């Protein structure tokens, strides 16, 4: 007779070739929606996403009947395992229902909660753009303080019984999936099995997380009291010299970046950062000289050029003739090919950046395209980003302003400008993987159960001030739910994708930087004009989810486990200078200090 | 003179699916590919056994004319000693294949808003298929040993799917419409022969 995988490998050639045109449809019909926002639109695009979901479904329920002990080639076995996966349709109607309707409320009432203080109860905003410009360019006191406690007590304290029977429902879901929490099955991305050598368990993952992380102690140590230091000027009575830093001074609602805080810490005031918009708008170009420049850079290094339905499709410029159109910078992989970008794409810098990343998401997305329907994303939550971020790197250098014409050639980097960079630079990097690795710890040890949930508040701002240095402004009893103040923790988004994405783009570049023969420190490495480094990252990229991320990772790298030294050699001359600079201070947070008392 | 019907075959307006390829035979021509062969309208031009050169030079006792449509990288597909769903299940090309495959994206006429799903292909079958044989029954693929009893159900699956050709469609997933043409030569006076 036949055997399991024989079978398998036919109920994958039916899944595939319906899939296929099912997921196009609804990205299709998601495309129309965003580009042009209508009430019929939003119809179709329900319809369609309503089909494509039903179908999924009972396709993954068909998936089950094959059990993947009985299956031995690994290229069908992952397949099978991605579908098998059940989610919510393992609980009964009733609570697969309960369920769905409470992760609506919670994600319905993040998006309307307003916030409003006293001494003006007609000042009641929401918080974009009202608390987000607030807690992004203020710089009183007072007026951040408030619209920090305000959305967090009238959003959060309205999320922490939702969250609390969310937190129950999803651990049943979990159990029922035969995992031991919903940590564990957020963890269970990074499992690998089925190959030997390269096997990592959902245990693994949370030793790696804290290994690393112990590493970039001293660098974030060092930065975190520079920032302190340099805090007090804009705070006289407001930050202790030995403490930690308020949370509602960090540049947004909850500190995850600190880029916002720039302009309050940078180390030469009087030397300005290297701005194009203005050499790009005196040189007329325009968006689409934008993106052909990119195209330029990426070819430059050894990647293809972008297909034609790319110039002909993508909504690169903003239409303002009637179309209340939300561009949020975003690359689409609509199924069968046609890969486009939705980006209202301005004449300025920030956007000369932010389309190479972009565009690095589309040339990520161009490789894995021959894998399986199944197989078509990347080797793991942190690899798409990372080759993103890793294409913004290499362009934003000035080597790169210079070459492509936008800088002048009669041009130096001064060893000040190196610092200025750096600086911004750790703070939005650096000041993020604390941030990171705390919360998505918390949500772990929540899920589990080494928290209750009478000490859900408590641990939360106990690893708060024991691992990021940050401490709340007023004390929050166990009614308040700040955790969910975040939009990944209310809309139920894995947080830990952020943190192991920011450490293997610097594996990357180093090691793309080693094949570049790049001679200097690791900030100018610009790796522009180099088919090695562009084809050694395109023999990872084509690989998509075929084969365990550590592999994957190991074939540019060099390295199977998450290695920090590439991160914290990219930031050395700004370690050295703040380990100079931190010679009369302290290095280092008392968690004792409470900004209240 | 012996003018050949080529407008038929190349210039045609429906174009019948790669699971029921439609097969032209053409004979008694004084025929001229150059024409199409210096007209810089196709995609893919390959030719196996022959040179892809003028051709002027070579009598024929048939040519046969497989016209039918795939997406783009499917066209690699139709290869001599090739595999996959077109090539295994689709259409067979023997390894003796005296001719050459003609292709050119058709995202303007075979693509429309929506999805044009009038072009099916075959995707499970038992076994391969002979050379050059076409095969229409739709009679469902059994996987295991359960039957059908004539209804799809448990690991029992319909032999046709459909192409989902929409008009953005990149163009690996384009439309493309590909004629491939084979000349016989056995034993016949060769009544096809060019200038
Ligand atoms: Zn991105």
């Amino acid at each position: 007779q036949s055997t399991t995988e024989e079978l398998a490998k036919t109920f994958l050639e039916k899944f595939n070739h319906e899939a296929e045109e099912l997921s196009y449809q609804s990205s299709l019909a998601s495309w129309n929606y965003n580009t042009n926002i209508t009430d019929e639109n939003v119809q179709k695009m329900n319809e369609a996403g309503a089909k494509w979901s039903a179908f999924y479904e009972e396709q993954s329920k068909l998936a089950k009947t094959y059990p993947l002990a009985e299956i031995h080639n690994t290229t069908v076995k992952r397949q099978l395992q991605a579908l098998q996966q059940s989610g919510s349709s393992v609980l009964s109607a009733d609570k697969s229902q309960r369920l769905n309707t409470i992760l609506n409320a919670m994600s319905t009432i993040y998006s309307t909660g307003k916030a409003c203080n006293p001494n003006n109860p007609q000042e009641c905003l929401l918080l974009e753009p009202g608390l987000d410009d607030i807690m992004e360019n203020s710089k009183d006191y007072n007026e951040r303080l408030w619209a920090w406690e305000g959305w967090r007590a009238e959003v959060g304290k309205q999320l922490r019984p939702l969250y609390e029977e969310y937190v129950a429902l999803k651990n049943e879901m979990a159990r029922a999936n035969n995992y031991e929490d919903y940590g564990d099955y957020w963890r269970g991305d990074y499992e690998e099995e089925w190959t030997d050598g390269y096997n990592y368990s959902r245990s693994q993952l949370i030793k790696d997380v804290e290994h690393t992380f112990t590493q970039i102690k001293p660098l974030y140590q060092h930065l975190h009291a520079y920032v302190r230091a340099k805090l007090m000027d804009t705070y006289p009575s407001r930050i202790s010299p030995t403490g930690c830093l308020p949370a509602h001074l960090l540049g947004d609602m909850w500190g995850r970046f600190w880029t916002n805080l720039y302009p309050l810490t940078v180390p030469f005031g009087q030397k300005p950062n290297i701005d194009v918009t203005d050499a790009m708008v005196n040189q007329s170009w325009d968006a689409r000289r934008i993106f052909k420049e990119a195209e330029k850079f990426f070819v430059s290094v050894g990647l293809p050029n972008m297909t034609q339905g790319f110039w002909e499709n993508s909504m690169l410029t903003e239409p303002g003739d009637s179309r209340k159109v939300v561009c949020h910078p975003t690359a689409w992989d609509l199924g069968k090919g046609d890969f486009r970008i939705k980006m209202c794409t301005k004449v300025t810098m920030d956007d000369f950046l932010t389309a190479h990343h972009e565009m690095g998401h589309i040339q990520y997305d161009m490789a894995y395209a021959v894998q399986p329907f199944l197989l078509r994303n990347g080797a793991n939550e942190g690899f798409h980003e990372a080759v993103g971020e890793i294409m913004s790197l290499s362009a934003a250098t000035p080597n790169h302003l210079k070459t492509i014409g936008l800088l002048s050639p009669g041009f130096s980097e001064d060893s000040e400008t190196e610092i200025n960079f750096l600086l911004k630079q750790a703070l939005t990097i650096v000041g993020t993987l604390p941030f990171t690795y705390m919360l998505e710890k918390w949500r772990w040890m929540v899920f589990k159960g080494e928290i209750p949930k009478e000490q859900w508040m408590q641990k939360w701002w106990e690893m708060k001030r024991e691992i990021v240095g940050v401490v709340e402004p007023v004390p929050h009893d166990e009614t308040y739910c700040d955790p969910a103040s975040l939009f990944h923790v209310a809309n139920d988004y894995s947080f830990i994708r952020y943190y192991t994405r920011t450490i293997y783009q610097f594996q990357f570049q180093e090691a793309l930087c080693r094949i570049a023969k790049h001679e200097g420190p690791l900030h100018k490495c610009d790796i522009s004009n180099s088919s090695e480094a562009g084809k050694k990252l395109l023999q990872m990229l084509t690989l998509g989810k075929s084969k365990p991320w550590t592999l994957a990772l190991e074939h540019v790298v060099g390295e199977k486990k998450m290695n920090v030294t590439p991160l914290l050699k990219y930031f050395e001359p700004l370690f050295t200078w703040l380990k100079e600079q931190n010679r009369n201070s302290f290095v280092g947070w008392n968690t004792d200090w409470r900004p209240y008392a | 003179t012996n003018l050949c019907p080529f407008g038929e075959v190349f210039n045609a307006t429906r174009f019948a699916s790669v699971y029921a390829w439609n097969r032209k035979r053409i004979s008694n021509c004084v025929a001229d590919y150059s024409v199409l062969y210096n007209s810089a309208s196709f995609s893919t031009f390959k030719c196996y056994g022959v040179s892809p050169t003028k051709l002027n030079d070579l009598c024929f006792t048939n040519v046969y004319a497989d016209s039918f449509v795939i997406r783009g990288d499917e066209v690699r597909q139709i290869a001599p000693g090739q595999t996959g769903k077109i090539a295994d299940y689709n259409y067979k090309l023997p390894d003796d294949f005296t001719g050459c495959v003609i292709a050119w994206n058709s995202n303007n006429l075979d693509s429309k808003v929506g999805g044009n799903y009038n072009y099916l292909y075959r995707l499970f079958r038992k076994s391969n298929l002979k050379p050059f044989e076409r095969d229409i029954s739709t009679e469902i693929y059994q996987a295991g040993s359960t039957p059908c009893n004539g209804v799809e159900g448990f690991n029992c699956y319909f032999p046709l799917q459909s192409y989902g050709f929409q008009p953005t469609n990149g163009v690996g997933y384009q439309p493309y419409r590909v004629v491939v043409l084979s000349f016989e030569l056995l034993h016949a006076p060769a009544t096809v022969c060019g200038p």
